[PDB]
This record gives C-alpha cells, structure tokens and sequence, in this order.
C-alpha cells in the first residue's frame, strides 16, 4: 500500500467515522475528551501515558470527526423515542436507507 | 395379570448374580503359573457357593411361580407382593453372587502370593455366602403367609 | 465391577500382548537362570523367551555386548511397536502415551545434550515405541519452546515433554535434565494417578493402583535417594515430593533425602517393603528393584483390562535389564551382584 | 523428665539470666539434627545453667 | 384398595446386603502377605465380614418382621403406614457397610503391615453399625402402629 | 395404543444409544433423561392424591422375539473375547488353546437356549398366543411370557457371557510356560448350566402361553 | 485463469451483496441498546434525584449524579470502544467493491500528509 | 386413606446414616493412616469417629418423634410434613459428616504430620454440628405441627 | 400400528454391526495387510463373511414390509418388532464379534499358516447365530395372517 | 399440593451443605497449611466461624416460613415458599461455595505469607451478602403468602 | 391458580448468586496466589471481586421488583414474563460471572508478573458488565408488562 | 390463552450471554498471557473480547424488541414464532461465541509470537459475524411477524 | 394446534449456525496455530473458515422462506413439512460443517509439511459442502408445498 494518490483508503476518512458514529447527547462527552487531544497532541504525542491514549493519540483525527459526528446522532436519539415498536420502524429502514 | 412380573423377576438378579460371581472366579483363577499345589485345591469354593443363587431363586421362583394362580384371590389388588418376593430374593443372590465374586476374585490371587493366607480367605469366603439365605427365607416366609 | 464393559479394543489389545506374555521369562526362568553358571543351562532357559528368538535364530553359548543390545532392541521394538502398530481407538492412543512418557526422557537428555555441547551419533531405545531418527532427530535438534511445542502439537496424542517445556520455558524448574527429569517423573506419576481415576469407571482396576502407589513410593524413594549426596538444591523440586499413598509427607522425603538423611518415611510408608531402614544404596537399589518387580506377576493374572498390560509394559525394563546383567555376567565369566540379590521378579 | 526438666529449668533458669531462659521439657531429637544436647561447636538450644539429658 | 406397601419388606434387605457385600468385597480386596508370612492377622481380618454381615443380619429381622406384618390382604391404611421403615434400615445399613468396607479395607491394608491399627478400626466398624439398629428400630416403631388394619 | 408406539421407539433407541456407546464416538446417550424421568416420575407422583401405574393386558409382542433375540444377542457376544484370544495365542504353543474349542459350541447353545422356548411358546398363531382381553379373558397367560422370555433371555445372555468371558481366560490358561488349561476348562465347564438349569427353571416357571384358539 | 476468477468472484459479489445489507442492521441494536441503557439509568435517576428538596436534593442529587455519570462515562466508553463492528464490516466487505488495515492508517495519514 | 409421609422417617435417618458412614470412613481412613507411622494419636483420634456418629441421635429421635405423631388417619396437614423436616436434619447431618470427614482425614494426617492439630481439628469438627442442630431445631419446630389431622 | 420402526430396526442393527465388523476387519486387514501382500486374499475373509448378514434383515425387513399397507390391525404389528430387533442384535453381535475375531484371524494367519483355518472355521460357524435369528424372524413373519 | 415441607426445609440444607463444605475446603487448607508451620494455626480458623455464619440465615427463614404455615394444605403455598427458601438455599450454597474456594486459598496462602489475610479476609468477609440478599427475597417472597387456604 | 411464579425470581437470584460465588471464588483464588508472591498488586487485585460481586444486585434487584408484581391472588397467564426475564436475568448474571472468574484470574495471574496488562484487563474485565446490564434492563421491561394483567 | 411467549424472547438472552461470557473469557484468558511477551500486542489482541462480547447486542435487541411485543392478552398461535428466532440466535451466538474463543485464543497465542499474523487472525475472527447477523435477522422477521394488528 | 411451525425454523439457522461456526472455530484454530510456523501459507489456510461460513446461507434462506409463509394465525398443516425440511436443512447444515470443519483443521494442519495436498483438501470441502446443499434443496422442495394453506 504505497500509492501516490490512489487507492489508500480515502473513502474510509468519511464513511468510517459517520458510519461508526451511528452506533451511539452521549457525544458531548466524546467531543469534549477527543476536544482535549487537540491541545494535548503535542505534550501526549511524546508523553506515551497509558497504551489506549497512545493509539488514541494516533487516531486523534479519526476520534475528533467520529467523535464530533457521534453528537448528532447521540442527540437524535436520547423522531422521538419513547417505547418500542414505534421508533424501530424508522430506525430499522433508516440504517437500510442510509447504507 | 401384574403378579407374573415378580414371580417372572425372582431368579433373573441371582442367575446374573452368579454368572457374575462364577465369571470373577474363572477370571481370577487364571494365574499364576502352577496349578499343583493350590489351585484348585481350595478355591472352586465360590463357584459351586455361588451356583446355589441361581437355584435358590429358581426354587422361589417355581414356588411363586405355583402359588400364583388365575382362579384364586387375585382381585384386591393385592399381588403387590410377588414384586417385592421375587425382587427381594432376586437383590439378595444378586449381591452374595456380587460380593461371592469379589471375595473369591481376591482370595483366588491372594492364595499364590502367601501360603498362610489361604486359611483367611476361606474363612471368609465361607462366612460371605450366607448373605444369600435372607431372600431366599424371606421370599419363602412371604409366600408362606398369603397366596 | 465385572460384566459391565464390552471393550473389544481392550479386549484385542489385551490377547495380542496376552501372546508375547504367555511365552516369556517368568520368575522360575529368572530364579533358574540367576542360579544358573552354564551356557547350556543359560541359552535353555532364556532360549524360550520372546528374547531367546534371536539366540535361536543365531545360536552361541556365550552371550555379547552387541548381542544383547540388538537383541533387546529387537525385542523392545517388536514388543512395542508391534503391539502398539496393531492397537487403535483409546486403547492404542492411551497406550501410546506410556511410551512416550518413557522416550521422553530421553529426549530431554538428547534435547539438553544437544545444547550441552555432547557427542551423540547412537541413541537407545527402551520402551518408546518411535524411533530416534523420526521423532527423536527433530525434537532433539530444535532448542527454542515454540518449535517444541509445535512439533509436539503435530503428534498425536499430545507428548509429556509439552509441559516439561512450558515449565521451563520460565526457568522454574531447572537447567539441566536431573531436574526435568524429576518434575517430569513427578508429572508422570501424577498422569498415571489421573488416568487410572479417568478409566477406572469403565475398566475395573485393582492392581493397577497397588502397583501404581507401590511404583509411584518406590520411584519417589529412588529419586530422593538418586538425589542424596548428588549436592541436590533444597528451594528446587529435585525430590519428586508428592502425595500418592497417604503416608509419605514432601518434609520427610526432601528433607531426609536432601541432607538429613532420615529412613523415617521407608518404614511409616510400609513394613513388608525390602528397604524400611536401610541406608546403603547397594540394598536399596536391590530393593527397590525387589519391590518395583512385585505387583506384576500378580496383576497378570486378570484379564480383560489395562492394568495388566501397564504392569505388562513396566516389567520389560527390569527384565532387560536382569536378562542383560545375567547373560553379560553368566556370559563374561563373573558372579552376579544384583541380580543375585534380587529374588522377587 | 519434662515435668523435672521444666521445673528445674524454671526454677535455675534465673541463674544464668532473664533473656537466655525459655521454657522447654523433655529431650525431643531429630535425624537431621540432634537436638537438646547442649552443644558448644554446633546450633542447638542453650540455657542459663548445664544441663544435660540422657536417655537410658 | 391399591395394595401399596408390600415392597417395604423386600426392599429392606437389598441395601443391608448390598452394603455387607460391599463391606466384605472392599474388606477382601487387597494384599495381606509382607514377604512369606503375616503378623497372624488373618484371624484379626475376620471381624470385618462378621462386622459386615451384622447390619445384613439385623436388617433381616426387618424384613421378617414387615413379612409377618404383610399378610394376604391389607388396606391402603395399614399398607401406607407400613412402607418406609425397610428403606431407613437399608440406606443405614448401605452406609454402614460402605463405611465399614472402606474401613476394614484401609484397616487390613494397613493392618497387614502392623496390626496396632486393629484397637481403633474394630471400633470403627462397631461404631458404625448402629445405624442398622437404629433403622430396624425405627422400622419397628413404624411396623408396631400398622398391625390390625382395616 | 401409545403404549406400542413409546415401547418401541424407547426399545429401539435404548438399543441404538446402548449400541453406540462401545462403538465409535458418533453419538451420544441422554444423561439427562435418567433425572428428568426421575423428577417428572418424583414430581407427578406426589401430586396430586392417585397410585400411578400403567395398565396394559397382554400386548402380545415381546415374549417370543424378546425371549430369542435377548438369547441370540447374548450367545452371539461371547466368543469375540475366547475367538480373539485363541487366534490371540498365534504360534506360541501348539497346546490345548486350539484344542479347546468346545466352549464355543457351550456359547453357540445359548443361541437356541431361549429360542427353542420362543418356539414352544407360539401354538398354531403368530398375532396372539392366547386369550387376551381385546374379545376374550384370561390375558395373565399372555401377559407372562414377556417376563418368562425376558428372564430367560437375560439368563441366557448372562450364562453366556460368563460361558464367554470364562471361555477368553481358558483360551490361554497360563501366564508362563508349562501350565495346563484343564483346570480353567473345569471351570468353565460348571458355568454353563446356568444357561440349562436357568431356562428349564425358567421356563417351567412361566408356565405355557400357547395353544390360542 | 479468469474462469475461476469470474464464479469466485460472481459468488463473492452474490454473498458480500446480501451480507452487506445483512450487516448493516447493527445501527438501530447498538444505538438502542446504549440509548435504552442510559436513558434507563437517567430516567431512574432524575426523577430520584429531583425529589426531596433542600439539602437532600442537593446531596442525594449530587450524590446521584455523580454515580450515574461515573457509570454513564464508562458505559459510553464501552461503547465507543465496542464501535469497531463498522471498521470491520467496512474494512473486509467495504474493501472488496471499492478496490486490511491499510485504510485505517491511510486516513489517519490523509490527514497529516 | 392416601399418605405418602411414611418416608420421612427413615430420610432422616438414611442421610444422617450415610454421612455419618461417610465421616466415620473418613476419619478412619486417616487414623488408620497415620496409626502406622504414630501409635500414640490412635486412641486420640479414636475419638473423632463417636464424636461424628453422634448426627444419627438426631435423626433417629426425630424419625421416633415423626413416627410416633402419627394417629389412624390421614389428612392434608400432616402428610409430606415429615419428608420436609426430616430431610433437612438429613442433608444438614449429611453435609456435617461429609465435612467432618474431609476435615477428620486432613486433621488425622497433619496432626499425625505435626502436633497441636488435634485442638483446630477438633473445634472444627465440633464446631461442625451447628448446621445438624439448627437442622433438628427446624425438624423439631417442623415436626410439632405434624399433628391434628383434619 | 408401529411395525415400521421393527422392520427397519433389523437392517439398521445388521447395517451398523456389518458396518464396524466391516471397518474393524478392513482396518486389521488394511494393517496386518502392509507387512505381507500375500496374506490379503486370506485377510479379505472376514469383511465378506461379515457383510453377508444384512441379507438376512434386508429379506426379514421386505417380508415384514410387505405385510404392512394393505393388511393390519392390533395384534397384527408385534411380531415384526421382536423379529427385526433378533435379526438387528444377532447381526450386530455377529458382525461385532466378526470384526474382532477377523482381526485376531487376520493376526494369526499374517503370523503364520496355521490359525488361518481355525479363524475361517470360526467365521464360517459364526453365521448360525444369524441364521437362527433369521429363522426365528422368518416363522415369526410366516405366521402374520390368521385372521383378517 | 402439600409439598412446600421439602423447599421450606432445603434451605438450611443448603447453607447447611455451604458451611460444610466451606468448613472442610478451610480445615483442608489449615491442616496443609498447619504442617509447615504450627505458628499460625488460631489465623486460619476464620475461615470456618465466617462460612458456618450463613446458615443463620437458612436457618432464620425456614423457621420464620415455617412458623406462617397455617392448618390448610393448598396450591398457594406450596409455591412461593419453595422458591423463597431455594432462593436462599441456593445463595447459601453458593457462598458457602466460594467462601470453601476463598478460604482454601486464603488458608492456603497464608501458609507462605500472611500478607494476603487483609485481602483474603476482604474478600471473605464481602461474599457474604448472597445470604442476606437469598434471605431478603425469601422474605419478600414469604410476606405474599399470607391468607393461605 | 397454580400460584407457581415464584421460580422465576428465585432462578434469577439463584443463577446470579451462583455466578458471583463462581466470579468471587475465581477472582478470590487468583488474587489469593498471587498476593502472596507480590504484595504490591493487592490493591490492583481487589478490583475484580467488588466488579464480580456486583452482579448479585442485579438478580437481587430484579427478584424484589419481582416479587412485589406477583400479587395476593396469582393468575395462570401471570408466572411466564417473570420466568423468561428471571431465567434470562439468571443465564445472563451466570455467564457474566462465569466470565468475570475467569476474567479475573486471568487477569490477576497475568498482571502478578508484568503489571502492563492492568489496562488491559481492567478494560476486558469492565467490557463484560454489559450482560447482567443487558438481562436486567430486559427483566426490567419485561417487570413491567407483568403489572398490568389481573 | 395462556400468553407463554416470554420463554422464546428470554431464550436468546441466556445464550447469547453464555456464548459472549465464554468468548470474553477466552479471549481474556489468552490476551493476559499474550500481553507479558509484547506491550503493545495488548491493544491488538484485545479486539477478540470485544469481538465476542458484541454479539450479545443481537440477543439483547431481540429479547428487548419480543419484550414490548407481549402485552397482557395473547393468542394460541402467539408464542411460537419467537422461541425459534430466539433458540436459533442463542444457540448461533453461543456456537459462535465458543468457537470465537477458542479462535481468540489460539489466534491471541499465535498472533503473540509473530506480529504479522495479527491481521489474520482478526481477518479470520471478522467472519464470524454472518451467523449472528444471519440469526438476529431470521430472529428480527420472526418476530416482526408475530405482531400484525396493533 | 396452536403452532409447530418455529421450531423447524429455528433449528434450520440453529443448526447451520452451529454447524457452520464449529467447522469455522475449528479452522481458524489450525489456521491461527499453523500461520505462526508459515507466514506464506497463511492466505492458503484461510480458505477453510471462509469456505465454511458460507453454509449458513442455505439455513438462513430456508428459515426466511419459511418465515416468510407463517404470519399470526396459521393452521397445522404446514408445522410438519415445515419442521421436516428445517430438520433436514439443519441436520445436513450441521453434517456439512462439522465434516466440513475436521476436513479444514487436518488440511490446514497437513498443508504446513508437504504443500501439494491443497487441491485435495479444496476438493474435500468443496465435495462436503454439497450436503447442506441437497438438505436445502430439500427443505426448499418441502417447503415449496408449505405455502398452498395460509
């Protein structure tokens, strides 16, 4: 996987982040830890804490659009949804929809 | 017509029994090498102690056999007893066959080791066939006292 | 209990090595041919053995060195791969299992030798029923955990040196093959006790366990005793404690095994042994030969199970080697020191 | 001997001293070592005063 | 009536004379011989079949006593109360057994090398065999209230 | 009735299951219909107030096929231990351990041990042997030959067995040379009255269930 | 060569056309599953949380509040972390049509780049 | 009339009777283990075995109380009474003689290894009969409304 | 009316048992059969001796068969049960006992000239076991109509 | 019906067996661990004394269930009583099950170093609350069985 | 009415109880051996009892909600919503102790030689909570619709 | 009717949390042991946990949606539909939740020496998911034709 | 009847489901232990737990089609065929992978010795597979005449 423009994975930067920020405002919480890995880049792109902050910290661009994007969809959620077998039938057909 | 399967039960526990207790002797008494000295001296004990089960529950099993009939008392229903005659005499050559076969299966080899033994096993293996008398005189006390 | 199992696997196994057992070297062959100073009187005897087919085939009167390892090496591999090549089911498959227990011994001394820096261009086979150029070559040449452990993983069943490897792969046993050699006896003392608890609701076994405690006694008091003046480590298992009687504690047979020297656990294990309070390792080699021998003409008298065949397959050893000591000795003009000591086969 | 041999080690045992006196009866030996033998040379167990036991 | 109650009897001496025949089967097995001779403990190694064969021989009275309690005709009353008395004497008298036949196996194996064990494992054995008298007496007291019937 | 269609299929998978359990591993026995029959049983027998048993009449069936099949699947499974042994022995001996093959007829006569009983037991029909209570009385007749040819069955397949078993020890008789196999042979020679005493003692005990007309 | 080419990838494109719209079901189970889970959790929470007024409802609420979104951090954590079916869906039936773990460092390293 | 409590007498005493078999071989099997190498604990040890069969008093006194409550009808207020309470004296003395068992062969062997055991392993073993006497309180509390058949 | 379980009962038991006497002698055989290839035509005795017993549940099974679909009634379908499951465990122990006793002939005759006779004698005499059961299931099956 | 004599009763059976088998897994590992070192023999006993509490339990429920039996014998209380004492008959053999585990291997550990008494202790001391929790719904469950006819 | 929807609630906290004693027993081993060879992990180690052992108040709480849904007078349609939410309250708290025992010795065996992996196993060990979540929020709504019947 | 749906909803729970917890504990048994030779391998091998622990999403969606579905009143064809998308997505997810921890496992141990064996071992293990994907959807159209009015 | 058509459906998916993820737990274990001895053979070894996954489909579309037919109310026609063709699809799908599945192990095992035995082990499987096919082509022909009543 040494291309020069194309094909890297390119598609993978917008689908894999919108389409892994439907699985979730619980994005609140996400947005505001992948906001504080913008100002800690620098200090923990050398620090090494831990051994999840390190991939995640390598990922920081995939965690700040997934977990910017996961806002959306955590605050859709929680139409409306109130008890079951009403929000599945749009539930069900907007993931078919969508993919 | 239920009283046929206790009277038809009654030597099935004690032909296997012996079977069992004539098979542990017949494998155990295949060593070791001579067969001059003691074996079989003193140890076809077990098997002709162990062959009387099968004729005890027979015997009960003939007599039980001959008291139950079709035209005497058999509306009560009172034939419960046949099951507990024959099941009775059949547990208990069942288990002296049982207990005969690993008594005279012990008492086989331990003859061959050690000489002074052979008093010992005989010893016990005279006083273990007596467990096989109680059904025989129960199953016979019981179809004593009814028809 | 009798008259419940209807294993024709141990049954076929049981008559196919009931055949070579019925023609060999019982205790009056041993006592007669110990006793015995001719060559006539010697070859007459041994010459009706399973062992005596070689000397029929090629006859002499006085027996040699290559004689005898060719011929006990015919006559442990046909008694072993022959019965072992002709087995299948769980009676083959756990039946393989004792003879790789006994070749694994040997190839963690190659294995250990092979890093150790030692000459070997002959190996010997006592009761492994693979050969030492197969199976013996590729585990004895491979010195890294992970290539022992996947050229153990294509044998089937799995090997005893597999968790002798994984052992030692931490160093928490020991760096040579005493060691090893030790844990791993122990391991297989305790795989003897497992299977024989696994097996015993199928197949009745009596003397298997009688034989397996007095073997797995007289094993553990042999190994504390090959260990006594050896300068054996005292934090390290070099004893092979471990309960399997119910009367040997690891305190009495590692301490007194290590430096104290206490025969207290010879005598509290039992009284009709050879060795209760000797201390000499002439008399307790002599008698732990005596005892490992009782226990297998006894068991050989039930049929139709495994204990007679495990008992069956323990006694070539001290026969090969009280058939070898006896013709090199009757053989080499000389008097025989154990093996006329020894009088219990 | 353990009754004597606590009754006289407590009752001599300030003699010699009040931190080398403990209480002990009897003469308990070992294989690996022999204990209750007053040794001089070896590790053994010691008092304030002589005392020695014999096992007839 | 159904007639239920007659297997009380016979159901009596199957667990005392299976525990006996596992009492003495489990007393027999084993070596008793060190090297050519004993210590004379074969006449010692006795007790245990007698021992064995007591729980057998006080279950027996049990089974003759509910025999002779049966009779030829029995209504569901006198039948109800008395099963169960044949079935406390056997469970005791199986344990009893299998504990005396454990004992008397550990005891003559290790009462063939030394025969000092005999002091505690001939009253291991004695005290393990009440429980067959205590069964045949709750099998009495449970056969005494079921006579006369109707 | 449910009763013919639940025997026969529990008869043929208590065999099936007993059939593959000393074979290879390609099936399994249920160990959890021994407990979920003993507290369904433990359960339903409790509650509510009633005396549960099952009340056929005669059923007809498993006397005569039981009685032969039970005695041929018996006699037939002796002489693989004594065949394996005396084939076993090879050409260590030219002694009596290929002389001594007149255990194996004693094994062979369990196989008409029983069936000449299920022979006896059928006069002039084959559906029914006897009266049964379907358009007649009398149904004990019938009833009591499947216990009559059960017993004999089972008597005959365990004198078998141990005719077998003590067959597989007198094929060889020694465990070192110089022994003789008349001793394991005189044995074996009092084990195989069982089969004899035990199917007259059976069968005369069982009295007659023919002549049905 | 194209002979096997063509049925193994006429059956790769026939099993990975019914897999992807069999796999992408997932959306609606996980975010209901986290939203039942939380909501749950709040709803149980709030209305607790809300009653009693005075210092218990500051002390019960804060008390409340904090273990619930001690466990609410954790439980969407557990889900960002459990999150990786799309990645992997994405990256082994997504890759066949459109052209491993090339990807997942090429968007990464889009972005650096 | 219909009764099925006639077992409840002899459940006691079968699982009172098998655990205290199961204790007695247990605790024999170690004092026959460590008689050989110490003679000296022998008579000590002797008296773990009657300590343990002390559980059948309770299940014999319990299944004689049962039995004896007992009058000549049966009714829906006394029936299955007694399979209840005595099968909770008889687990609780089984469960109490299979832990006196295992706890009286490691107790023999270490204190046959080394001494001062015999204090531990004989307030374990004590302490172990709280389970049976909490079980007989309960057979007991049980068994005192076994009667008034209505 | 449950004698389709029986009838197919007897070439289920004769099938299984003809099927592992069959690869117990075919494993011996393929085994002893590597050390020799002379002793093949002797060692391929006992898998046809074994395989001839499911003529005898194939012929009771379509004597039984044919009594079933136009004629039957209560006492009319006992009898196939007990005349298959004789024909199924007569061939089942005929054919278990042949596997072993076709190794143990196949051992012997690889050995040596000599027990070869003696394992055809025993495999030849051990199909009276399954013609027995086979006469036993073919009287059984002749008397299937008296009435009706 | 009549038949909550056996559920009533199995859950002192079951705290019963619990303690018994937490008494003999905590006399197995004092008596192996007692053998090295007779020092430490009076520690080891806690094991025993905090497994043999959780049949108070049992206890205390069989004889408060059995003291709201009334004189009738129904199909409405012979069914909550049943699963109210498994309930905790289950919990008590359960605990009774992991305090053997916890007290062999504290019992065990002790032996080498009694560091771990804190954390053994810890841990044996917080696995207690399956009886309380068993004996809770066997409560819950015993308070809606009233009015039984 | 049969009244029988007692099994329901007792199963969930059967099946939890048994699955924490499992978990606690399985975590109390592993943190047992390895605190002895390493004292400074004893604190690290205590983790996975209090996370195994907080299974239990998911099938305690599950069972009181239960309890107090059954009512004074049962139904026949009334005990098939709390058995199906207790069983799989009960298979869902067995499973995540089941898990978390072996989880927890595991992680207490491999964190007692390099404590790198405490990151790892507390992330693999926190990861199997969401089963009892999951089991006890679908016995919370399946308590919920066993309210509004009768 | 007798509205007995409940069992075939909560039937998918028990398995789906069983087959997880196994995989869970599996893959956590391997990746404690995996993570001593290598430290940064944590992170790679602890995919395989959370791998096995998602397919209880499709038991939980399943028992969740069949839980609301059930109500108060019922038919006699109501109840039968769910038991098979719900045995038939339990036992695929524990089928598949064993068979991914022997793979998490053995993928962990082998991808644990060599690292480049990591992206065979998750390409291996990301197949898995067709058959609790395939289970959850016959699951989700059985159940959604189960309810058709209201 | 109310229904019997589920299970027949269930136990289809059920058992391709366990068929198919046995056979692909016990590839990718020969698959994981033997890509750690060869780095090439890895993509060669991969085609078992691919090849084997692919036969959950058959039971997957049988159990839609069969799902398909049945709404609320069906009759108890179709609940026999239906149960037929679903056992047969299930046994076959179960008979397909775990022939499937020891074929894949020893192939995947045998193919890191002597490379050439891949076109042996790839015809093997592809000649296995058949059997779920002709179950399926069964249970499609069976459930082709399950449509005609409701």
């Amino acid at each position: 996987a040494q291309y020069r423009e194309i094909n890297a994975g390119l598609p993978t930067i917008v689908t894999f982040p919108f389409m892994f920020a439907i699985m979730f405002g619980h994005g609140f919480l996400m947005t505001l830890a992948a906001l504080s890995l913008v100002l800690n880049e620098k200090k923990i792109n050398k620090m090494k804490r831990g051994e999840i902050f390190d991939m995640a910290f390598t990922g920081r661009y995939i965690i700040l659009l997934m977990g910017v994007f996961s806002m959306y969809t955590g605050f859709l959620y929680n139409g409306t949804e109130n008890a079951l077998l009403f929000s599945n039938s749009y539930k069900m057909k907007l993931s078919i929809l969508m993919g | 017509f239920f009283g046929f399967a206790g009277c038809a039960a009654a030597m099935v526990l004690s032909c296997l029994g012996a079977a069992i207790g004539t098979a542990k002797s017949g494998i155990g008494i295949a060593g070791i090498g001579t067969f001059k000295p003691e074996l079989i001296m003193k140890s076809l004990i077990p098997v002709v102690m162990s062959g009387i089960l099968a004729i005890y529950g027979l015997v009960v099993a003939v007599l039980i056999a001959g008291n139950l009939s079709p035209t005497e008392d058999y509306t009560l229903f009172n034939g419960f007893m046949h099951l507990s005659c024959g099941l009775c005499v059949g547990f208990a050559c069942l288990s002296s066959g049982y207990a005969i076969g690993m008594v005279g299966d012990v008492g086989v080899r331990k003859y061959m080791h050690q000489p002074r033994l052979f008093v010992g096993i005989v010893l016990i293996l005279i006083f273990s066939e007596v467990l096989g008398l109680y059904g025989m005189i129960v199953a016979l006390i019981l179809n004593t006292r009814g028809s | 209990m009798e008259g419940v199992y209807f294993n024709i696997d141990n049954g076929f196994i049981e008559g196919v090595v009931r055949g070579y057992r019925n023609g060999l070297l019982s205790n009056n062959q041993y006592i007669n041919l110990t006793q015995c100073d001719t060559l006539e009187d010697l070859k007459l005897q041994l010459s009706s053995t399973d062992y005596g087919n070689f000397l029929s085939s090629v006859s002499s009167e006085s027996l040699t060195t290559s004689l005898i390892q060719e011929y006990a090496s015919s006559k442990l591999y046909h008694e072993f791969n022959y019965i072992r090549d002709q087995s299948s089911g769980s009676t083959r498959k756990f039946m393989d299992y004792i003879t790789y227990g006994y070749m694994i011994d040997n190839v963690a001394l190659m294995i250990t030798g092979t890093i150790h820096d030692r000459d070997k261009g002959e190996i010997l086979q006592r009761c492994h029923p693979l050969g030492w150029f197969d199976t013996l070559p590729t585990l004895s040449v491979a010195t890294d955990l992970e290539s022992l452990y996947e050229t153990v993983l294509v044998d089937t069943p799995l090997a005893p040196y597999f968790k002798n490897c994984f052992d030692t792969a931490e160093e928490l046993d020991d760096m040579n093959i005493e060691i090893i050699r030790n844990k791993l006896y122990k391991a297989y003392l305790e795989d003897f006790y497992n299977f024989v608890t696994e097996e015993i609701p199928e197949p009745a076994k009596e003397c298997m366990q009688t034989l397996l405690g007095f073997e797995a006694d007289r094993r553990s008091i042999n190994i504390a005793l090959n260990s006594l003046q050896s300068s054996d480590i005292d934090p390290d298992l070099k004893s092979d404690l471990l309960p399997n009687i119910g009367k040997l504690y690891p305190l009495a047979t590692f301490h007194l095994a290590q430096a104290q020297d206490f025969e207290g656990v010879r005598a509290a294990l039992a009284n009709v042994y050879e060795y209760r309070g000797f201390l000499e390792t002439g008399n307790l080699e002599d008698h732990f030969y005596q005892l490992e021998m009782e226990l297998c003409r006894d068991a050989f008298t039930q049929q139709f199970a495994i204990s007679t065949v495990w008992a069956w397959m323990k006694s070539k050893e001290q026969e090969v080697r009280n058939i070898t000591w006896i013709a090199e000795c009757i053989a080499q003009n000389q008097r025989e020191r154990i093996n006329n000591y020894i009088s219990v086969y | 001997l353990s009754k004597c041999k606590s009754e006289l080690i407590d009752a001599f045992g300030f003699l010699g001293g009040n931190a080398f006196m403990k209480d002990k009866k009897g003469k308990i030996n070992k294989q690996d070592t022999s204990l209750h033998q007053y040794a001089s040379l070896v590790d053994t167990e010691y008092e304030p005063f002589v005392m020695y036991i014999i096992n007839l | 009536a159904p007639f239920f109650g007659a297997i009380g009897c016979a159901s009596a001496i199957i667990f005392t004379s299976l525990g006996a025949a596992y009492g003495t089967a489990k007393s027999g097995v084993g070596i008793c011989a060190t090297c050519v001779l004993r210590p004379d403990l074969l006449f010692k190694n006795i007790v245990p079949v007698i021992m064995a064969g007591i729980i057998a021989i006080y279950g027996l009275v049990v089974s003759v006593l509910v025999c002779y309690s049966l009779g030829q005709k029995q209504a569901l009353y006198t039948g109800f109360i008395q099963l169960g008395a044949g079935l406390s004497v056997g469970l005791s008298g199986l344990a009893a057994g299998f504990a005396i036949g454990i004992v008397g196996d550990a005891g003559v194996r290790g009462s063939s090398q030394q025969p000092r064990l005999f002091v505690g494992m001939i009253l291991i054995l004695i005290f393990a065999e009440v429980l067959g008298l205590y069964g045949l007496i709750v099998a009495l007291l449970l056969n005494s209230r079921a006579t006369q019937d109707v | 009735m449910n009763k013919e269609s639940k025997d026969d299929d529990m008869s043929l998978g208590k065999f099936s299951f007993s059939h593959f359990l000393y074979y290879l591993v390609l099936i399994v026995v249920i160990v959890y219909g021994l407990y979920k029959l003993f507290t369904g049983h433990g359960s339903d027998i409790n509650f509510g107030k009633f005396l549960l048993r099952t009340s056929p009449y005669m059923w007809a069936n498993l006397g005569i096929a039981l009685c032969v099949g039970l005695s041929v699947v018996g006699a037939a499974w002796g002489i693989f231990i004594t065949g394996s042994s005396m084939i076993g022995a090879g050409v260590r001996a030219p002694r009596i351990t290929t002389k001594n093959l007149i255990s194996i007829i004693f094994c062979e006569v369990v196989a008409i041990y029983g069936l000449i009983i299920a022979i006896v037991f059928s006069s002039k029909l084959t559906v029914a042997t006897a009266e049964n209570m379907y358009s007649k009385s009398n149904l004990y007749t019938g009833y009591s030959l499947f216990w009559a040819g059960i017993t004999v069955g089972a008597s005959n397949l365990i004198c078998g067995i141990a005719v077998g078993i003590t067959g597989a020890t007198a094929a060889i008789s020694d465990a070192a040379d110089s022994a003789l196999f008349v001793k394991i042979l005189v044995i074996e020679i009092f084990g195989s009255i069982l089969g004899l005493l035990g199917l007259i003692v059976g069968l005369l005990m069982a009295g007659k269930a023919s002549e049905f007309q | 060569d194209i002979m096997i080419h063509q049925v193994i990838h006429t059956i790769e494109f026939c099993l990975n056309c019914v897999s992807h719209t069999a796999s992408y079901l997932r959306l609606w189970a996980l975010s209901l599953a986290h939203a039942q889970l939380s909501s749950v959790l709040w709803t149980m929470t709030i209305q607790i949380a809300f009653g009693f007024r005075g210092f218990v409802g500051v002390f019960m609420t804060v008390a409340l509040f904090a273990m619930w979104f001690a466990l609410t951090c954790a439980v969407l954590v557990l889900m960002e972390g459990t999150s990786a079916m799309l990645h992997s869906l994405r990256l082994h039936w997504v890759e066949s049509m459109s052209k491993p773990y090339e990807p997942f460092a090429f968007e990464y390293k889009d972005m650096e780049v």
